[PDB]
């Protein structure tokens, strides 16, 4: 076979409002 | 800026009015939305807030200060830079083991915002030796602390250009191996995302994920009630099977193929898409691994997706089938099965809507099917290639030679080589 593909063809900042 | 007696009382030596001022700043920075970080920054109170995080400052003062600085760091990159330039990061890290549990959650939250800003600040946090105190947080029991620490941990593993210091972030693998057994859903999600980041790299990185017994649990998490857990778990599984055949076999042995079958009928389109991508990486293996995919009854739902699914999913199903077809040289029964499952027409139909790259992928699949056809009719002494008939009867023979009009100089040769050799 013929490959592999590392890639196929979360939420950086959050605020604390409690 | 302007403030007296709220900046002055912040600069006061009276510990009570130090707290009263800090609370005010915190409540302001706690954005219901849209919060006035800039006017707080230019008020010149940031260096003072950083001082309140020093080792033997009052606990409630450390808490409110770290909370305030957390929200400032949650803003724009320039606003996050203000916190960093005030040398707050080394103090955030110290609070991870010196402060109380409540103080720890504030500090680890802030580090998450700093690390999540850029690869530079991500690396900077790691360079300040944050990993050891962060991993120490998971010795604690409080779910909210574990949850936030896992989020920050994922931020430290995220990013590829450049990737984080492997010798540092790989130390979190034994911790992440436990975290994916958590009962907390949000903890599960971020832990799986962190693993997907670490598993994205060379075979050494993949092997490290394997060696801590992670893949077994990942496959189990593919059937989690939440698609928020399934997606990063699938991404991680997909990353592992980008390694060698040995590493790919581990995932198969963990029972990934039946799990992938269920994911092919997932409500989320991108889960379908990356399920096909994962299978395509497995079908990209040796003969026996292609056979395993066949024996797991994965081809019929793949063929079905190859004809009716959205293009982004359809193109991944193409890869899976196109790969598996290459295996037909060593085992012609693979081609026979693929053809019998009706893959030829969906492949041919794809030729007229696909990218320049997918068309090339499809043409290789069709060529492998054709090449097997001639090899069989020659060995059995026949005058007609039925696979060539199957393509023609499917009306793809024309589509094969509607791709030489395409201006790419190499969608061109295979297209007419197919016509010159088989038609």
């Amino acid at each position: 076979t013929r490959k592999k593909r590392k890639d196929p063809d979360s939420n950086s900042k959050e605020n604390k409002i409690d | 800026a302007e403030l007296p007696q709220m900046t002055q009382q912040l600069n006061s030596d009276d510990m009570q009015e130090q707290l009263s001022a800090t609370v005010k700043f915190r409540q302001i920075l706690s954005r219901e939305h849209r919060p006035p970080i800039d006017v707080v920054i230019q008020a010149g109170v940031v260096p003072r807030l950083v001082e309140f995080m020093r080792e033997n400052q009052p606990e409630m003062l450390q808490l409110e200060a770290a909370w305030a600085l957390t929200n400032i760091a949650s803003g724009t990159s320039a606003q996050t830079k203000v916190v960093v330039d005030a040398d707050a990061v080394p103090l955030f890290i110290q609070l991870l083991y010196t402060g109380s549990v409540e103080v720890k959650e504030q500090a680890i939250w802030a580090l998450g915002n700093v690390a999540g800003d850029s690869t530079d600040y991500r690396d900077y946090v790691l360079q300040c030796n944050a990993m050891e105190p962060i991993l120490g947080l998971f010795n604690s029991n409080k779910p909210s602390l574990i949850r936030t620490a896992t989020w920050t941990l994922s931020n430290l593993c995220r990013g590829k250009k450049p990737q984080p210091d492997w010798s540092v972030v790989s130390q979190a693998l034994p911790t992440l191996a436990k975290l994916i057994y958590s009962m907390d859903t949000e903890t599960l999600v971020d832990a799986c995302w962190a693993i997907s980041y670490l598993s994205d790299g060379p075979q050494e990185a993949i092997q490290a994920v394997i060696d801590v017994r992670i893949p077994k649990r990942l496959v189990e998490l593919l059937s989690h009630e939440s698609t928020l857990v399934q997606t990063p778990a699938l991404r991680a599984v997909g990353n592992i099977v980008t390694g060698n055949d040995l590493q790919t076999q581990v995932v198969i042995n963990a029972g990934v193929l039946p799990a992938l079958r269920l994911l092919l009928s997932s409500p989320k389109e991108n889960i379908k898409k990356e399920a096909c991508w994962t299978i395509s990486n497995i079908t990209a293996g040796n003969t026996e691994q292609i056979q395993a995919v066949i024996d797991a009854n994965l081809i019929p739902p793949l063929v079905k997706l190859l004809e009716v699914a959205e293009y982004k999913t359809k193109k991944e199903a193409c890869w899976a089938i196109s790969n598996a077809s290459s295996g037909g040289l060593q085992r012609p029964d693979i081609i026979r099965y693929l053809v019998s499952q009706g893959c030829i027409k969906p492949l041919c139909d794809l030729l007229e809507i696909a990218d320049n790259r997918i068309i090339e992928v499809t043409l290789d699949a069709l060529e492998n099917i054709l090449k097997m056809g001639e090899a069989d009719k020659e060995a059995r002494g026949l005058n007609i290639n039925e696979n060539a008939d199957f393509i023609e009867k499917a009306g793809g023979m024309e589509k094969i030679f509607n791709c030489q009009q395409n201006e790419n100089d190499k969608i061109y040769e295979k297209a007419y080589k197919i016509i010159e050799t088989y038609f």
